[PDB]
């Protein structure tokens, strides 16, 4: 418990269906097939339709939901922007300009021997990086001044296909020398060895003395393209191009220089950045003297041990519902089964391991069964039975659970399993319905995104994935009116709000969704 | 998985 308890002006609980959205087709749709009498009753009347998918949960458009984003978002109160879709739309608004993090490269480079480097793979791969983004990278650095700009093209074949380095190079070429009349081509390598993963220093240390000693095949912007040629016909592709280099000296790593890597995922640049700016440039086992007096930015955070600014550093996520609950002194409980334990813990919190004041969890264990169509109530009945004892309790202001089966029977494509992880769901919902009534609370339940009311492809084969359906979201309590945003769909960043709102609480200012109730 | 939005958040586990 805690102190504020009993200032809530109505106790709430919230159940999050996981894989269970909004379709009228009910071609292989294991929701409206099942026996679901509970949620026919509580999505009917005043309930809402809400977006868990693309570009309303922070995912590029037309992606389907997922766990991990959708009990965020939920969670959150906010919308939470994916890497890609954020740093496109810096792209898209002119924004790298003012990038705070970017300035203060260019602000150390102008204070300093004038020097910037930018590193990063060069393809419209989009899994690591993309060009787009570097060109915009060169324009901004153009706009803000720097004396002094080399690019360290990092050869893909991987994400794209292996002979189409030549045309992203012929492209950056075009544009460095017509586009912007600004900006060096130092090195040409390959992923393989610029954006090792498994501590194959031997991989760094190739692309690691061609960009501090120039180690590798001289070259220049009339003839690497041709270099490059030569290696495809003798069978080095993209991914594998052994160092070439250009502008001499002048283009290599220096003393006091200052670098950012492109890159937006973290996991293939912890090496190389690592080698230039944390002190593991001994593990590249170079007789190569190491640069003095280097500093490292990255496009992301890369580690967070690491000393690096980033462009776009992770959303901090201040005052989550979690967070805010246990700030005005309020208790709450947090209750899935094994296989989405994580969901409504690490990530309905905020993406991150922290646990609140007040906030208790149960974890409640999944069936020991080898797939999970072949007991497909998974332990949904263990969770209701966990979340009616906090019922019955009255202690805990705010209640949530997560509920398994629909998600992951889904997953295996058995169609008679799904419905009848639907019909354990929907008998489960009800045991809780009939406890919040008897003891004054008000449910709300919603979902991550949809899976089980698409079990069929239209060809009839199964389909084994989440969707882009709405979600539900429902709510018992009769004195409230559900009502859309003035300027788009609901969403579930509109979840925790709305909740708040029944409760009688605050809002804080960090959610940035919106209460979709009227009263 | 380590920071909010990073990569692994596109598709997830499932
Ligand atoms: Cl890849
Ligand atoms: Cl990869
Ligand atoms: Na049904
Ligand atoms: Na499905
Ligand atoms: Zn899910
Ligand atoms: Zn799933």
């Amino acid at each position: 418990a805690m102190a504020n308890n009993s200032s809530v002006a109505n106790k709430v609980c919230l159940i999050v269906i996981d894989g269970w959205g909004v379709s009228e087709d009910p071609y292989g749709n294991a929701i409206l097939n099942a026996q679901t009498p509970v949620m026919d009753k509580l999505c009917s009347g005043n309930w809402a339709q809400i977006e868990a998918h693309g570009l309303h949960v922070g995912l590029p458009e037309g992606l389907m939901g997922n766990s991990e984003v959708g009990h965020l978002n939920i969670g959150a109160g906010r919308v939470i922007y994916q890497d890609i879709v954020r740093i496109n739309l810096a792209v898209k608004n002119n924004k790298f300009v003012t990038n705070e993090s970017l300035v203060d490269a260019c602000d150390r480079a102008k204070n300093g021997n004038g020097r910037l480097h930018l590193a990063g793979l060069v393809s419209d791969g989009g899994v690591h990086s993309h060009i787009d983004h570097m060109f915009a990278l060169v324009k901004a650095i153009k706009e803000l001044g720097v004396p002094e700009l080399y690019l360290h093209f990092y050869g893909d074949g991987r994400d794209t296909s292996p002979n189409s380095g030549v045309g992203f190079l012929e492209q950056t070429l075009e544009f460095l020398e017509k586009t912007t009349g600004y900006g060096k081509l130092a090195t040409v390598v390959g992923r393989y060895y610029a954006m090792d993963r498994d501590n194959r220093w031997e991989r760094i240390n190739v692309a690691y003395e061609a960009m501090i000693g120039g180690v590798g095949e001289t070259s220049d912007e009339a003839g690497v393209v041709e270099v490059v040629r030569k290696r495809y016909a003798a069978d080095e592709t993209d991914e594998f191009l052994k160092p070439i280099i250009l502008q001499g000296e002048k283009g290599r790593v220096q003393n006091d220089d200052t670098i950012i890597f492109f890159d937006y995922r973290a996991d293939r640049m912890r090496e190389i950045s690592a080698a230039m700016g944390m002190d593991r440039y001994k593990d590249c086992n170079s007789k190569l003297a190491h640069p003095s007096n280097l500093q490292v930015y990255g496009m992301t955070q890369y580690k967070a041990e690491f000393p690096f600014k980033s462009l776009f550093p992770p959303a901090s996520n201040k005052n989550v519902l979690a967070e805010w609950l246990a700030e005005q002194k309020v208790s709450q409980f947090h209750c899935a089964e094994t296989e989405k334990y994580a969901h409504v813990t690490f990530f309905f919190n905020g993406g991150l391991e922290k646990q609140f004041e007040g906030e208790e969890r149960c974890l409640v264990p999944s069936p020991k069964v080898a797939t999970y169509d072949l007991q497909p109530e998974m332990s949904a009945a263990g969770v209701a039975d966990k979340m009616i004892e906090q019922l019955e309790a009255g202690t805990h202001p705010f209640i949530m659970c997560n509920f398994a089966p629909p998600d992951m029977v889904g997953h295996t494509g058995v169609y008679e399993a799904a419905v009848k992880a639907c019909e354990a769901t929907d008998i489960a919902i009800g045991r809780i319905y009939e406890a919040t009534q008897k003891h004054g609370y008000s449910l709300m339940v919603t979902a991550d995104h949809g899976n089980a009311e698409k079990m069929k492809a239209p060809d009839g084969g199964k389909h084994t994935a989440h969707t882009c359906y709405r979600v539900p979201l429902t709510l018992s309590h009769p004195g409230f009116k559900f009502v859309d945003p003035a300027d788009r769909h609901p969403a579930l960043c509109d979840v925790a709000p709305t909740v708040l709102a029944i409760m009688g609480l605050p809002q804080p200012a960090e959610m940035t969704g919106v209460s979709i109730v009227q009263k | 998985x380590d920071y909010p939005g990073d990569f692994c958040y596109l598709y997830g586990t499932c």
